[PDB]
RNA sequence: UCCGCCGGCACCUUAUGAGAAAUCAAAGUUUUUGGGUUCCGGGGGGAGUAUGGUCGCAAGGCUGAAACUUAAAGGAAUUGAC
């Protein structure tokens, strides 16, 4: 087999974190980028690590990964979920009620709202 | 005519169908429903739905440190809405899974003990109601006809399932907070619009 | 040295609280063992009740472990009881000391007939239940002494009691649950509702309530 | 040790239950205690329907189905793999398998 | 509780559930005290509030809901809080 | 309702309408007399305006019955 | 059937205390029973109990104040002389300073305090504390 | 079809309960020990044996020991090994 050990997933997605900008998705250029911004004893881990990396960078294209955090890319996500419709999706006019729903408010007093109405 | 605070609440609670119950109702629940339909839905007395979101306010303007109050959902619906009210009450907002161990734990990095604690369900954050129950820590829950009541201090009878109700709920106890605050103007309008408390599917 | 981690261990490294019925009062957890070793640490006294050995069934053999019993207490209304159990014969009455403390509870004491001298005897018949071993205490008059066996009679001595009857039922040779039965009806002590507590409840900010300011700032 | 709340057995309220004979070996087991099942099939296996279709001497015929009920004690329902063991927790389920 | 000259001989006074009148004792985890704040005319918080304790037992058992709502419904009414 | 949200001594009426009418504060019958000449509502007797059954007789279409 | 009308309406009120109700209903009602309760409103142990007439038994709804520890009667009702109050009381009581047995004397019935101070003996009826 | 009441065979969730635990909505309301009443147990064997009585056509039933022997037998649950 050629499962990839913590010590593969867990460095590769370290650089990944800190250094997304620099990574790309090339092997031979990104096993470069390993040697100049970490200390890889061996390398054969090297080599690992990069390959394991651009299969990452890769995942991240498509879409966002489990466990790695680019800070830039969840401002992003952000920015989308704040905008909203100028038109609210709660109308307070044509009220649609149930026989029940307006004894329920005649209980109250309030059987003169504007929009409540019967079905 | 003008409308009151508690009118013009009750008049958008009844917009987001807050008062539409589940077909069953707890014991325990009882006293908030008002009447069951032939449908066999239980619709929720919005009159008393609003006194308990008062009664939680009082109790959340207490806290001298918001940090100190930790408001969390389960389900999707609940995640945006919790974070919102957090925003705007100073609260801790934590959106997702509950770690056990969170108030226990004292060794692990998300040791926290706050002083309040506010949930969007009790069947659905039994863990944290039940982790709450062992260090002291008083819960505000949005609870359904169908819901549970242990280790519930005050409970606010509302449909906590529904993306609009989820929403609503908290822009309308955020507000209250708010003006009990004296933050903003009184009344039932806030600059906020509440839009920004519905779920946003990807 | 020690680094608080918990909102009490700050409040008792800064100095704010400085009794433990300030803690009872409220009915805070307490995690720290350095919290009591502030407060009661110079009057506590520990003593290792027993040595158990327990033997887990193994493919090799049978794995060995070391459970220790330990009380603590100042003497004074003040006692607490832990158990653990660890590989080495010193690291679990290490770990003993440390939940023992972790445990201690207020204990209540009365008199048997008049208010005459501090007191010396349970308040009031206590019984406590752990597996089979049901352990009852009656309050006694002055110099009648502990009737109790060894194991109650130690609890006693750590908790102040100074005169008290005892009786027991069940397997009492099981000493891990007659030491734990004898806890169990020392804190019940406070739990009877006794007439003299009838009295409205006058209720007081806790200490999170009172010294928000202090524990919101973070400590460096 | 009490295995179960039912006893193995269904019975409520009454007395004596008269036994059924299992399908297999023929030991004789109370009904309510007794594994029962339905079992419906064409009388023709699959695998011969298309030779049998096409050698049917109507135009429209429909083939009829092989009804069998079958009860089995509890010896011949674990051995033929009617019923497992199943774990403590797992006992309780009552509703049918997928 | 006070020796016959008068001196306390407690070490504490427990509290009482305010639902069911039973003490807190120092174990009792479950046990939560409640502060409820004080509104003006106008509908701002004035710093006081009303204090209620429940002990573990009512907790436990899903009944603090109600205590709390019948226990706030009189309470109000006597502080003129509404 | 919660036992602490009722009063025993004074319950709703509706409550004890429905109520077993032995289980009630006060026991009080079910049944009644009627005009039609007094026929019992729970009547075990042919009188033909009602038929005796299980429960209440069952009464004719054709005349009117007035409760007192 | 019922043999002892005192007991169910101690036993009522000891469960309804333990679970913590304000209110509990006793049936059926005797002269007894309220005498036995009027001891413990004076007391402090009880709050306002009031009785309803149903031309049969009567019943008795009693207010809890949670107060209440336990309340049992003792059966058989065994004679008990001013002479040997003392060894009963440590028997039924928690302590030597609060908790009363209730006794049934040809002076009426009352607790056994009151029964020392007027000297009389008779038979026990129940305890509180 | 919907709501409710009384009675019955049961089931499901739960602990504020109980228990050595399995588990039990009773096996709960028990050292904070007492509603009424019947039967029945006192380490394991010898032994439901001997003997006497009684019932039965018989098979046996009911009643029912001692000498002597023994430091365990047994209940529930845990980890292994099988
Ligand atoms: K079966
Ligand atoms: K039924
Ligand atoms: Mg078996
Ligand atoms: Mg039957
Ligand atoms: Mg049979
Ligand atoms: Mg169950
Ligand atoms: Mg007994
Ligand atoms: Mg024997
Ligand atoms: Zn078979």
């Amino acid at each position: 087999g050629r499962v990839r050990t913590k010590t593969v997933k867990k460095s590769s997605r370290q650089v990944i974190e800190r250094y997304y900008s620099k990574m790309t998705l090339d092997f031979h250029t990104n096993k470069k980028i390993l040697e100049e911004v970490a200390i890889i004893p061996s390398k054969r881990l090297r080599n690992k690590i990069a390959g394991f990396s651009t299969h990452l960078m890769k995942r991240i294209q498509k879409g966002p990964v489990r466990g790695i955090s680019l800070k830039l890319q969840e401002e992003e996500r952000e920015r989308r979920m704040d905008f909203v419709p100028e038109e609210s999706a709660i109308k307070t006019d044509l009220i649609e009620v149930d026989k029940e729903t307006l004894d329920m408010l005649s209980a109250l007093g309030m059987s003169d709202l504007p929009g409540v109405v019967k079905q | 005519r003008t409308l009151s605070t508690k009118e013009a609440d009750i008049q958008m609670m009844l917009a987001a169908e807050v008062h539409l119950g589940t077909k069953n109702c707890d014991f325990q629940m009882e006293r908030y429903a008002f009447k069951r339909r032939n449908d066999g839905i239980y619709i929720i007395n919005l009159g008393k739905t609003w006194e308990k979101l008062q009664m939680a306010a009082r109790v959340i303007v207490a806290i001298e440190n918001p940090q100190d109050i930790i408001v969390q959902s389960a389900r999707p619906y609940g995640q945006r809405a919790v974070l919102k009210f957090a925003q705007y009450t100073g609260a801790h907002a934590i959106a997702g899974r509950h770690t056990p161990g969170t108030f226990t734990n004292q060794l692990q990095t998300s040791y926290s003990e706050p002083r309040l604690l506010i949930l969007t369900d009790p069947r659905t954050d039994h863990q944290p109601i039940k982790e709450a129950a062992l260090g002291n820590i008083p819960t505000i829950a949005f609870c359904d006809t169908d819901s549970p009541m242990r280790y519930v201090d005050i409970g606010i009878p509302a449909n906590n399932k529904g993306k609009h109700s989820i929403g609503v709920l908290f822009w309308i106890l955020a507000r209250m907070v708010l003006q009990m605050r004296g933050a903003i103007n009184q009344g039932p309008k806030w600059d906020v619009m509440v839009d920004l408390f519905f779920y946003r599917e990807p | 040295k020690w680094v608080p981690v918990t909102k009490l261990g700050r409040l008792v490294k800064d100095g704010k609280i400085r009794s433990l019925e300030q803690i009872y009062l409220h009915s805070l957890p307490i995690k720290e063992f350095q919290i009591i070793d502030t407060l009661i640490g110079p009057s506590l006294k520990d003593e290792v009740m027993k040595i158990m050995p327990v033997q887990k069934q193994t493919r090799a053999g049978q794995r060995t472990r070391f459970k220790a019993f330990v009380v603590v207490g100042d003497g004074n209304g003040h006692v607490g009881l832990g158990v653990k159990c660890s590989k080495e014969v010193a690291t679990a009455i290490r770990g003993g000391i440390i939940l023992a403390k972790l445990s201690v509870i207020p204990v209540r004491r009365g008199y048997w007939g008049n208010k005459i001298g501090k007191p010396h005897t349970v308040p009031c018949k206590v019984t406590g239940k752990c597996g089979s071993v049901t352990v009852r205490m009656v309050p006694a008059p002055r110099g009648a002494g502990i009737v109790a066996a060894r194991v109650p009679k130690k609890v006693l001595q750590f908790a102040g009691i100074e005169d008290v009857f005892t009786s027991s039922r069940g397997s009492t040779k099981t000493l891990g649950n007659f030491v734990k039965a004898t806890f169990d009806c020392l804190m019940k002590t406070y739990g009877f509702l006794t007439p003299d507590f009838w009295k409205e409840t006058r209720f007081t900010k806790s200490p999170f309530q009172e010294y928000f300011d202090i524990l919101a700032k973070p400590a460096n | 040790t009490f295995k179960r709340r039912n006893g193995g057995r269904n019975k409520h309220g009454r007395g004596h239950v008269k036994f059924i004979r299992c399908s297999n070996c023929g030991k004789c087991c109370p009904k309510d205690k007794a594994i029962k099942r339905f079992l419906v099939r064409n009388i023709v296996e699959q695998a011969a329907v298309r030779d049998v279709q096409e050698a049917c001497a109507f135009e429209l015929y429909t083939l009829p189905k092989l009804y069998l009920k079958m009860q089995y004690c509890v010896s011949c329902a674990i051995h033929s793999k009617v019923v497992r063991v199943r774990s403590r927790t797992d006992r309780r389920v009552r509703e049918p398998p997928q | 509780m006070q020796n016959d000259e008068g001196q306390n001989m407690d070490l504490y006074i427990p509290r009482k559930c305010s639902a069911t009148n039973r003490l807190i004792t120092s174990k009792d985890h479950a046990s939560v005290q409640l502060n409820v704040g004080h509104l003006d005319e106008s509908g701002v918080y004035t710093g006081q509030f009303t204090t209620y304790a429940l002990c573990g037992f009512i907790r436990a058992q899903g009944d603090a809901d109600s205590a709390m709502d019948r226990l706030w419904q009189k309470k109000k009414a006597e502080v003129g809080q509404q | 309702v919660l036992p602490n949200d009722v009063d025993l001594l004074n319950p709703p009426a509706e409550h004890e309408k429905k109520k077993h009418k032995l289980k009630r504060l006060v026991q009080s019958p079910n049944s009644f007399f009627m005009d039609v000449t007094t026929v019992f509502s729970h009547s075990q007797t042919v009188v033909v305006l009602c038929q005796p059954t299980g429960g209440r007789a069952r009464l004719i279409e054709g005349c009117s019955f007035r409760r007192k | 059937v019922r043999v002892s009308v005192l007991n169910d309406a101690l036993k009522s009120m000891y469960n309804a205390e333990k679970a913590g109700k304000a209110q509990v209903e006793l049936r059926p009602s005797s002269k007894v029973i309220i005498k036995f309760l009027i001891v413990m409103q004076k007391h402090g142990y009880i709050g306002d109990f009031q009785y309803v007439d149903d031309h049969r038994v009567g019943k008795i709804v009693v207010e809890l104040n949670g107060r209440l520890n336990k309340c049992g009667v003792i059966s058989p009702r065994f004679d008990v002389g001013v002479a040997t109050i003392e060894g009963w009381t440590a028997r039924l009581l928690p302590s030597r300073q609060f908790g009363y047995i209730v006794l049934t004397t040809s002076a009426g019935i009352m607790d056994h305090e009151e029964a020392r101070r007027k000297n009389v003996g008779g038979k026990v009826l129940g305890f509180f504390y």
